[PDB]
């Protein structure tokens, strides 16, 4: 299963 | 008995050919399982082992919502990096990560990965305490900035320590009669005259699985590395692999070069001559 | 910075004329991921070959192994063509079933 992290898809950014 | 898994990422800028693709892809160990493609006609998870076709319908739309939110996320990274270097818009670039979990033959974490590269060079890397960043240069310190604002070393933490290893270790179950079965090489030398006085022996190993194997020749019992050609190991498109090595030898001088192999599905390492 | 493919082609099974079995172009080592590779037989493109789906090895190289059914005959040649942004023109590699 793959990973989610990021307060939101914005902190996932690079 | 170590076993690993891996997510491979690949997002691909095409400026003038629409947005960005992400593809991604899961393996445990050399078997893929999952793959996921944007460019695809109705992109979605879909299963690339038979084993991983008995999951329930939550996880199949679990996986593509991560992989959609993924696709959109990747565009946005691309533009940041783009301006990072400051970059013209009319150039292709690729981001690519690469993250998972490796166990020991005991079951338990080894070390967590996760690792991002930008036009193939390392750009940003998790380091093992699954704590801090190993950024390659400025661009990339500006990323390590935001994830550490962000707090992000501890979620892939807790997932790599976490749910990384409890779905490895059910994969390893449900799949077992293939992922934990090593198929050992079948091996052979051949010859072939390379002149009146020289000839090359190249030793085979075909069919076996994992890819990992060392294949080497000897001459008096010395290892000839500087002089043994040695090829890419290769999927034969059955799971298994192949690989060979050759050393060009004098002729009449042929048995004392020996091949050896190891392989994890060898109890005794292997030595083989050429048989004429 | 861009690198070449490495290019193999090979069957799955031992090579036996009448046969079927399977022909195997695998292409590795290159980057940027954009690769255009046919298998030809007696240098005609083969219409119906599949493809693994793109991944890369710990160095962020691609590779991928183009793949179709074929029966190797004594005569007939199979060949792996290659392009890439690396390759001035496309580079040929012949199936020799001792490699």
């Amino acid at each position: 299963l793959p990973a989610v992290v990021g307060l939101s898809p914005g902190e996932q950014e690079y | 008995g170590s076993h690993s898994m891996r997510y491979f990422y690949t997002a691909m800028s095409r400026p003038g050919r629409g947005e960005p693709r992400f593809i991604a892809v899961g393996y445990v160990d050399d078997t893929q399982f999952v793959r996921f493609d944007s460019d695809a006609a109705s992109p979605r998870t879909e299963p690339r082992a038979p084993w991983i076709e008995q999951e329930g319908p939550e996880y199949w739309d679990r996986n593509t919502q991560i992989f959609k939110t993924n696709t959109q996320t990747y565009r946005e990274s691309l533009r940041n990096l783009r301006g990072y270097y400051n970059q013209s818009e009319a150039g292709s670039h690729i981001i690519q990560r690469m993250y998972g979990c490796d166990l020991g033959p005991d079951g338990r974490l080894l070390r967590g990965h996760d690792q991002s590269a930008y036009d193939g060079k390392d750009y940003i890397a998790l380091n093992e305490d699954l704590s801090s960043w190993t950024a390659a240069d400025t661009a990339a310190q500006i990323t390590q900035r935001k994830w550490e604002a962000a707090r992000v070393a501890e979620q892939l933490r807790a997932y790599l320590e976490g749910l990384c290893v409890e779905w490895l270790r059910r994969y390893l179950e449900n799949g077992k009669e293939t992922l934990q079965r090593a198929d050992p090489p079948k091996t052979h030398v051949t010859h072939h005259p390379v002149s009146d006085h020289e000839a090359t022996l190249r030793c085979w190993a075909l069919g076996f699985y994992p890819a990992e194997i060392t294949l080497t020749w000897q001459r008096d019992g010395e290892d000839q590395t500087q002089d043994t050609e040695l090829v890419e190991t290769r999927p034969a498109g059955d799971r298994t692999f192949q690989k060979w090595a050759a050393v060009v030898v004098p002729s009449g001088e042929e048995q004392r070069y020996t091949c050896h192999v190891q392989h994890e599905g060898l109890p005794k390492p292997l030595t083989l001559r050429w048989e004429p | 910075i861009q690198r070449t493919p490495k290019i193999q082609v090979y069957s799955r099974h031992p090579a036996e004329n009448g046969k079927s079995n399977f022909l195997n172009c695998y292409v590795s080592g290159f980057h940027p991921s954009d690769i255009e590779v046919d298998l030809l037989k007696n240098g005609e493109r083969i219409e119906k070959v599949e493809h693994s789906d793109l991944s890369f090895s710990k160095d962020w190289s691609f590779y991928l192994l183009y793949y179709t059914e074929f029966t190797p005959t004594e005569k007939d040649e199979y060949a792996c063509r290659v392009n890439h942004v690396t390759l001035s023109q496309p580079k040929i590699v012949k199936w020799d079933r001792d490699m």
